[PDB]
């Protein structure tokens, strides 16, 4: 699946990507999403995420000024603009969603969960 | 007859809300404004989700607590209510879940050390 | 801009369906943590009001008119918290000293049976 | 402004009764919180019976539960302090207090209206 993310791949320190997340039999509109990445070892950590669109984005502290999110106008697909990428952000990059859009930051809890697309900063 | 029994934390009672209904509720306020005061305070109570969300939520099963579904007390929705907006007492907090109650309550409102 | 923090004193905008209906605009002190201040739709405040100058009950804060830019000698009302969109909250007007965030946070527990 | 007057005190013997009034030289009790207060020498000034809001509900002190109780007269600028079976701990000076910010509940911290007091003895 209900949620796919893809558009990842290998990038050299400073590069961009675009990782999308489709939305299958439901579209985004009103659904708390988070953008969630997992290194080797580590924890998954959240990465950007968005509660309410009356509340405030809330960016990791690496990735402010160089991650943003956009949709896809018909709301179908979410989309990290990755930009100045650094070996830091080598990791698989997860989607998120949830209907209840009434919190903020990165939900400890999301009913919908991507598969996981992988990101490599090297050069 | 109307319930001389007094009000107390961690009580859930079914409540007028309106305007922004009626809905459950957990009554936070402490037990001597809950006995003598005009008003009481209360956090809110859905069953919009089952699951924590944030780290304000404490989740409620819906059997123990004679719910029509698995519910989450909402400590980031407070207010603050008239006590005639009380309707019917549906049930009470355990001991464990009142301490969950309260923890949420220190977080959400900024108080733990 | 400026996050809203805790402490800060705010006109806010407390008319039922408030667009901008009356002068149910009043002064509120912000009680939420600041991680919800800066993230959350919502916020969670106290009532101030200049109907008493001086504490009645053990949840009763005194705020001088002078140095918070009040518009007369005022009492925070810890008995009465209530969630608000943060689209209510107009202007801030200051924000408590750390001692008298400790007052706010002691009335806090004795309000909400915290101990 | 106001200044409340307590009457009725005197000397009683125990299991007697006494009824003292608060009477308001300005004032109606209407939205008014009101507080009794007893104060005995030597003894620390105590709260007695005391009404905030009436939409709350009356605070009692325990030793007073079922003997004191308050009522008010028709104009409303007479509150009655009811005191049945009275004892010889009962003894004290007794004050009324009014409050305009009835939002309250229980005995106040402070009242911007006090009386000067009316002796109550219980002597056998």
């Amino acid at each position: 699946v209900q949620l796919q993310e893809s558009g990842g791949g290998l990038v050299q320190p400073g590069g961009s990507l675009r990782l999308s997340c489709a939305a299958s039999g439901f579209t985004f509109d009103n659904y708390a999403i988070g953008w969630f990445r997992q290194a080797p070892g580590k924890e998954r950590e959240g990465v950007l995420c968005i509660g309410s669109s009356d509340g405030s984005t809330y960016y990791a502290d690496s990735v402010k000024g160089r991650f943003t999110i956009s949709s896809d106008n018909a709301k179908n697909t979410v989309y990290l603009q990755m930009n100045s990428l650094k070996p830091e952000d080598t990791a698989v990059y997860y989607c998120a969603a949830d209907p209840w859009d009434s919190g903020y930051g990165c939900y400890l809890d999301y009913d919908y969960w991507g598969q996981g697309t992988q990101v490599t900063v090297s050069s | 007859h109307h319930s001389q029994d007094p009000i107390r934390r961690g009580d859930v009672y079914l409540a007028d809300l309106s305007p922004v209904g009626v809905r459950p509720v957990v009554i936070i306020q402490n037990d001597t404004g809950n006995k003598y005061s005009p008003t009481v305070i209360v956090a809110a109570i859905t069953g919009r989700i089952n699951k924590a969300k944030i780290p304000t939520h404490v989740e409620i099963e819906k059997k123990k607590y004679k719910l029509d579904k698995d519910s989450v007390i909402l400590l980031e929705q407070i207010r603050t209510l008239d006590k005639k907006r009380l309707k019917e007492k549906l049930t009470y907090l355990s001991d464990d879940k009142m301490k969950e109650v309260d923890n949420a309550l220190m977080i959400s409102l900024g108080l733990n050390a």
